[PDB]
């Protein structure tokens, strides 16, 4: 078809097939292309039918010590277990990959397995710093993936990124991860996505002793959204934010069930927090009470340059009351 | 950012429900095909028993189980995703 | 603390025990056992 | 030591069920007049 | 004005299916209406669990056991129902 | 021409709106038939939930999606358009 | 007095309307107020939205929540009425 | 207060099972939910491995191992607790 | 016919677990008497630990031994049976 003969030589700084249903041949096609031509940095291969063969052929040509690629993206994807362990297997020998981002892309116990241990530190990577995890769908109560991601955790120094986005996550599990993975670690880290989980309102201790940590010093983007959080839980990261995370560039909790009494904790601590970007936090509730002290404290003097999705309006009575508001 | 109608179910499935709309449009405008993909999206990530309509107007009766139907406007087509 | 009738336990006899550390208490039957039924309660 | 134990519930008392979902009030409240005066010219 | 494409049904089922239709949109006038009414009927006349969808327009795929399941015209509003 | 008093809208957007809001005002005949019509393009081409008031003696009380709402003369009447 | 021009209401709904409306146009003049005034009342009794048009001449084209519409007189002031 | 139907247990421990299952009633309403809650609950404080079945109605038949045995009636539900 | 939800157990067991539980409707109602009778006959079967749950509306949290799991329902009531 048209992606097969594509024949290019210079630069290639880039490359973006958004989706146009790739066939596996395809991938086989432009693995074959990269590998004779050594030079590009990003590959974007997402929403595609490749399957495992193509999955190979793009891995196989990769696991060269030459002909380096930096970032690889591959979503939407039934890549599946063999695959995930191709995938492994190959940044077990690679070096110049740092992003590899497989979302969707159909991943069990075994295959996550495989990838959790292929980058512990001595047989591991220190190249990867961005691995982006997302749908691992282990539905069974399977409690051993955590306790190897652990493993990841303790002994990399590399990662500054990640997400278990969409995993599912029960507060045994999250605790496993924060203690014998956090408590024990030595690293950077910027974002840890944790949208869409299944995280009880019990979680306030554990997410607590998760964001007062030295390992997670200067983090930045912290997306803990989605999940089913509730007062409790919003008292929680409102008690612990203001002295543990100095500089969170943003701060997200949407869907989480929030309430009010939640809100009107965080309302008395969120000036006490300076370096706030993007605060996202629409759908949850909003009684007049908390409305108004969402109103009184947004508009804080030092907190001049934080964009939310809230926009406080007036009616009759002076009941401030806010709606949602994009970027 | 999708608008929700009516909901008896979690938060999580339902931004999976949410953002399986978002995939399924960037892929499908046919609303067969669209039903389609939704439906096998959530017959294998949640166990198969599901099954969704995605129309621009209609009329629903429909026995879900207890926690799981879900009634959202996104793109330009009410989705109403329940199970049984 | 432990209120009412007794044969070393196990006889099911109506008594009433406190858990005052916590602030409960249930009144009930230790029926031939520690527990066969009864109310827990909150003083 | 293992023994056996068998049970079957009886009859709980009736519970509304989860009353009915209202979104959240997603916008703006706003104003809007026609006076006298304005949009019109004689002539 | 009755006419089906799609059924997965016995003959006298089918009939009973397109005469309560058939009474129903002279006895209600929205599509929610038409739809709880002929659920009702499958419901308390043969099984307990089935699930109707009405619509001007719409698209669907849906699971339903086999040999109880039907999509039909009934001249000006498209009706759809399924056991569970 | 035209003349935008109270806005809370892009200035793209609302270009856009007063070339459609003229077309309109332009092409029909009716004041409902201009709602309808500015209504039905901003529907095929941005959101479905789209609210359209030609009128020129009325005073409303309305609440819309942040971002999406204009109230401007063009010519003889009023046009107040928002989203909801 | 009340002349119900068009609706889709139900009865209940359309008495509060109405004696609301009646109790609003003896307390104030302005369109602005009356307006405010019913989809105040409106809001606070029933549902979050409430977009309430007072006018002699308008148009509209506006998409309704079934069963929550109403265009009525009330002597020569017109009222429209619609949650969405 | 509870009612504590049928039982074999310490009495310190039947307080704590109690008291555990008024925390998962107080942050709590899927069924299963709370089974889990409680059975990782006394999995990790007490001895090692444990089962739980909460529900409105059911019927058991189980071959608990002595002392570690709970039925018990606690807010709208019934909890089964054991140990084998 | 029996429906099998879940199972780790393999498919000649799965077999003998369903006509254990068929044999069990045909002999006795009561839901306790179902789980005895399951639970006894499975035990003279296999072997001595076994566990069975009959009920129409609980939830389970259970920790068992290998390949000896099902959870399937019968109509309308689901047994739950599995080894310690």
């Amino acid at each position: 078809a048209l992606c097969e003969a594509l024949y290019e030589y210079s630069g290639l700084a880039v490359l973006r097939l958004p989706y146009n249903f790739l066939n596996d041949m395809a991938a086989q096609a432009v693995a074959r292309l990269m590998q004779v031509n050594p030079g590009l940095q990003l590959l974007d291969l997402t929403g595609n039918e490749v399957t495992d063969k193509g999955a190979a052929a793009i891995t196989e040509v990769l696991a060269k010590p030459e002909a380096g690629l930096k970032a690889l993206i591959l979503r939407h994807n039934p890549i599946g277990d063999t695959g995930a362990l191709a995938v492994a297997d190959m940044l077990r020998s690679n070096r110049s990959l740092t992003l590899l981002d497989l979302a969707d892309c159909h991943v069990a116990v075994k295959g996550l397995i495989g990838l959790a241990n292929a980058l512990t530190a001595p047989e591991g990577n220190r190249s990867l710093q961005v691995l982006d995890l997302e749908d691992a769908q282990l539905a069974a109560p399977q409690d051993s993936t955590y306790q190897h991601m652990s493993r990841m955790l303790a002994t990399n120094t590399t990662l500054t990124e990640l997400s278990l986005a969409k995993c599912r996550l029960v507060d045994s599990q999250l605790e496993l991860l924060t203690t014998y993975g956090f408590a024990r670690s030595s690293a950077r880290w910027s974002s840890l996505s944790l949208r869409a989980n299944r995280l009880s309102p019990f979680s306030g201790p554990t997410l607590e002793r998760l964001l007062a940590l030295p390992a997670l010093c200067r983090l930045q983007r912290l997306t803990l959204a989605s999940n089913s959080l509730g007062n409790d839980g919003a008292s929680a990261l409102a008690r612990v934010l203001p002295t543990a995370c100095p500089d969170i560039r943003e701060l997200d909790l949407r869907s989480n069930g929030i309430g009010d009494v939640g809100l009107l904790a965080l309302a008395a601590a969120l000036p006490l927090v300076n370096s706030l970007e993007l605060l996202l936090l629409w759908g949850n509730s909003f009684s007049p009470a908390s409305s108004r002290a969402v109103a009184e404290a947004l508009a804080a003097p030092a907190l001049r340059r934080l964009r939310s999705d809230l926009r406080p309006y007036v009616v009759d009575g002076e009941v401030a009351l806010a709606l949602q508001e994009v970027e | 950012k999708a608008v929700i109608k009516n909901a008896d179910m979690s938060e999580e499935m339902q931004a999976d429900a949410v953002d399986c709309a978002t995939q399924a449009l960037e892929k499908y405008n046919i609303e067969k095909d669209i039903a389609a993909y939704i439906k096998k999206e959530f017959d294998r990530k949640h166990n198969p028993t599901w099954h969704c309509i995605v129309g621009r107007n209609f009329g629903s009766y429909v026995t879900h189980e207890t926690k799981h139907f879900i009634y959202f406007y996104l793109g330009q087509v009410a989705i109403l995703l329940f199970k049984s | 603390v432990y209120e009412g009738l007794w044969a070393a336990d196990k006889k099911n006899g109506t008594g009433t025990y406190f858990y005052m550390s916590k602030g409960k208490r249930f009144d009930g039957v230790w029926a031939d056992g520690a527990i066969k039924c009864g109310t827990y309660s909150e003083i | 030591p293992e023994a056996d134990t068998s049970t079957q519930t009886d009859a709980f008392l009736d519970r509304p069920p989860t009353p009915l979902f209202v979104p959240q009030k997603t916008g703006t409240d706003a104003i809007t007049q026609i006076e006298n005066g304005d949009l019109f010219d004689f002539d």
